[PDB]
RNA sequence: UUUUU
RNA sequence: GUCGACGUACUUCAUAGGAUCA
């Protein structure tokens, strides 16, 4: 039958949308700057915080975190990087210090401890169906005052 | 006013009185107050869009504080209890129990909570002829038990407040913080009489502080105690004796309500589809997705504003990407789940 | 203030030794290769009696599978067990108030805050881990 | 290349444990991959485990039960004596005793006490715990 | 200030 | 010669961050 000519139309279409995702995801991998990808994860946060996808955590959530952050203690100066950073005068500079500071921001958050949404539907199935003019319109008369796809058009 | 009726749906983009603009005009009221009847049957809300609409109509039966202490609050506190966010409210709350006041008793009820005892004799009276009307036009003899209504369902709170903003779509108004951060520093100490708020579709000046505007000394948000909702809906605006800009807060909305509203008008425009963890594009087909957009309410000389991304269906019909309906968070969790498997 | 205490002295905290343990000294125990009887006894020189309460305990058996080796190590027959009469399942509030309330116990940990907290307590000994052994703070008779 | 069967198969059985899998396969097979696995079955931390003969090294397949915490191989294999047992009993162990120590002395492949019990000593093969 | 089906 | 390169020895500049309060 000629359905299947449909088949392989819709086929045709996801693997070609599937090779524009391709590209576009190859050159965001090579792109590897750290501004670049500052502002992106920056823009993330935002849309995720404001679209609350993350769900919200409960005391046990809060409970469970805060035991392991105070089992490991991975969060302080103690850790490679931040003592390699700070002993050898490198976290004078700004950019590294914010770097140290987001650390240990971090840390501290999962440390912390008469009588007197239903999106209605608008459309006209739920408006009330009340009940109640052509000759009024010859009164206000009284006053006065595809086509060509494949052929010639 | 053509645009205004164009933004209530009573004209279309041709300037021809629409189906629903026909039924406005088979009420005695303004368009505003038309719509909302046009969007109040649902779940027997009726009659507290009649309460609310025929108190708006006839005006405020509430004295002013200028116009006169302890005995004035005490009032004003029982009839706030309803939503704390919503002089509208307010109104619904004195019609409705004045239905349970026994007639002789009525003018010391009035009396005692400070009301223009006329003005409520016109709303109910107005509350009758809505009422008569509508069953006439539905289906008629009217018992003033019929208007004693009891307290909404908190759901029922949650629709009449997408109801009214139905009526008031235009008159919707952002705080300033938000859009403008650097313009309009909020502090702990301001005073919430103070906080500025700009209008949808105000005029976009040199200096932004010319579109600010702020809340009304005789609304209950001045002793909210914390910082007021971030969208609020206004019913007119008043020029304050310090040349400020003031509002007369009807009720506060939540945005994704907001963009609901207006998507059926010419207000609400959508964004790209956003990327990225969480985000992305499930495409269902060729003509199918499911995505996140950033909504924009508002018509780049006013001033519009994006709101919370929200889930959408989008189609391509005739190649343009129009969407559908609106889904929740856990409606699409399970649609990239259902296209995972 | 407690009779037990002479000054910034604490003239009751005497041999055998009463020690708590929280949460966090177990793996630094652990990843410093130190059995804690024997590291104790080896910085005091003394018996010390080791004591796990409830609430550092459950925080334990919340950790999960990846510290199941503390938790059996905290199961050890030697290792006492302390009941705890207060809802609040936190661990560090839970020594806190046990040091108040009697002056005989060693706080056995590595937090900052609360080795800070238990600095401010008089007549405290406060004994940590750092690198290959044991150390004890607040503890005249070493 | 290929320098140390042992190694390679007591990795494997880690990852499969670190997986939840409650059943590993092994290849190539050696005796002194049986001896150990021989000794990890009658201290318990592993199950059963089949040789799948194949005419050549082989194969193993180790029923794995979630009482493994973790083996490791001591390579180079360092001559050990009496006198130096307790010490790598101190550095591979966590505790005094948390799992055992692993030595091919000249009476055979065992555990550390065994060793200690008969009054031998030899080469360090591994650890388990 | 007014005021309307 | 107030010379260049290198070696050596020293000096110096880049540290504040979150919460509350006025
Ligand atoms: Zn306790």
């Amino acid at each position: 039958p000629e359905e299947m000519r449909k088949r392989t139309t819709e086929m045709r279409l996801m693997r070609e949308l599937m090779f524009r995702e391709e590209r576009k995801a190859r050159r965001l991998k090579k792109i590897k700057s750290k501004t670049y990808r500052k502002i992106k994860k920056k823009e993330l946060m935002k849309n995720r915080e404001l679209a609350a996808v993350s769900s919200d955590e409960d005391n046990e959530d809060h409970d469970i975190a805060r035991a392991k952050e105070r089992m490991t203690l991975k969060h302080k100066t103690n850790s490679k990087w931040a003592k390699d950073m700070i002993k050898h005068g490198m976290t004078n500079d700004a950019e590294t210090r914010e770097e140290m500071e987001e650390m240990l921001r971090q840390g501290e958050r999962l440390k912390a401890k008469n009588p007197w949404d239903l999106l209605l539907t608008a459309d006209d199935s739920t408006r009330l169906k009340i009940v109640d003019f052509k000759q009024q319109d010859v009164i206000a008369e009284a006053f006065a005052g595809l086509p060509g796809w494949g052929e010639w058009a | 006013a053509i645009q205004l009726l164009q933004y209530l749906g009573a004209l279309d983009n041709k300037e021809m009185i629409t189906e629903d603009g026909k039924k406005m005009s088979l009420f005695p009221l303004s368009p505003r107050f038309s719509k909302m009847l046009l969007v109040s049957d649902e779940k027997a809300c009726l009659p507290y869009i009649v309460a609310i609409v025929s108190a708006l109509s006839v005006g405020d039966p509430f004295i002013n504080e200028f116009e006169l202490r302890s005995k004035f609050y005490k009032s004003r506190s029982q009839f706030s209890k309803l939503d704390k966010f919503s002089d509208v409210f307010r109104l619904l709350s004195v019609v409705s129990a004045m239905d349970y006041v026994p007639k002789e008793q009525k003018e010391i009820f009035m009396k005692k909570n400070f009301l223009r005892g006329k003005l409520m004799e016109e709303i109910v009276k107005l509350r009758k002829q809505l009422m008569y009307i509508i069953k006439s036009n539905t289906s008629v003899v009217i018992r003033n038990e019929d208007l004693k209504s009891d307290i909404p369902s908190v759901i029922q709170i949650k629709l009449l407040k997408q109801m009214i903003c139905a009526g008031f779509v235009d008159h919707v108004a952002v705080r300033a913080d938000v859009l403008f951060p650097d313009d309009a520093k909020i502090t702990n100490r301001t005073s919430i009489i103070n906080i500025p708020y700009i209008p949808v579709l105000a005029t976009r000046t040199p200096n932004i502080e010319d579109c600010f505007v702020y809340i009304h000394p005789t609304s209950i948000l001045n002793n909210l105690g914390e910082m007021p909702p971030k969208y609020m809906l206004y019913y007119s605006l008043h020029l304050g004796g310090n040349n400020k800009t003031r509002m007369n807060t009807l009720c506060d909305i939540a945005s994704t309500p907001l963009a609901n509203i207006a998507r059926k008008g010419l207000l609400l425009t959508y964004s790209k589809p956003l990327t990225g963890q969480g985000l992305k594009t499930v495409n269902l087909s060729p003509t199918e997705r499911y995505c996140y957009v950033v909504p924009r309410f508002g018509s780049d000389l006013k001033i519009g504003w994006d709101l919370n991304p929200i889930a959408v269906h989008q189609k391509k019909q005739k190649g343009q990407w129009t969407v559908i309906k609106f889904i929740t968070r856990k409606g699409f969790q399970t649609i990239t789940g259902e296209e995972k498997e | 203030v407690s009779s037990a205490l002479f000054f910034q002295y604490n003239q009751a905290i005497k041999p055998p030794y009463q020690v708590l343990i929280d949460t966090n000294f177990i793996n630094f125990s652990i990843q410093k290769k130190v059995d804690i009887v024997r590291g104790m006894m080896d910085c005091l020189l003394a018996k010390c009696n080791p004591l796990i309460t409830d609430c550092v305990m459950a925080e334990l058996e919340k950790l999960g599978p990846k510290y199941r080796i503390a938790l059996k190590l905290a199961r050890d027959p030697r290792i006492k067990r302390l009941s705890c009469s207060h809802k609040g399942t936190y661990a560090d509030d839970c020594l806190v108030h046990r040091v108040l309330q009697h002056k005989c116990y060693i706080v056995a940990t590595n937090d900052a805050g609360l080795k800070q907290r238990i600095r401010k307590i008089p007549g405290i000994p406060l004994m940590s881990v750092g690198g290959h052994a044991y150390v004890i703070e607040k503890l005249p008779d070493v | 290349t290929r320098s140390s069967v042992l190694a390679d198969a007591l990795n494997a059985i880690n990852n499969a444990e670190k997986t939840g899998k409650r059943q590993v396969l092994i290849r190539p097979s050696s005796k002194v991959i049986i001896k150990f696995l021989q000794v990890m079955q009658k201290h318990g931390y592993i199950g059963e485990f089949e040789y799948i003969d194949d005419h050549r090294s082989g194969k193993i397949v180790v029923q794995l039960n979630g009482r493994l915490n973790k083996c490791g191989v001591i390579s180079p294999r360092f001559n050990v004596k009496i006198g130096d047992i307790e010490k790598w009993t101190a550095n591979l162990l966590p505790a005094r005793q948390f799992g055992y120590v692993i030595l091919t002395t000249s009476a055979g492949i065992m555990d550390h006490e065994e060793a200690r019990r008969k009054h031998v000593s030899g080469k360090i093969l591994g650890f388990v715990y």
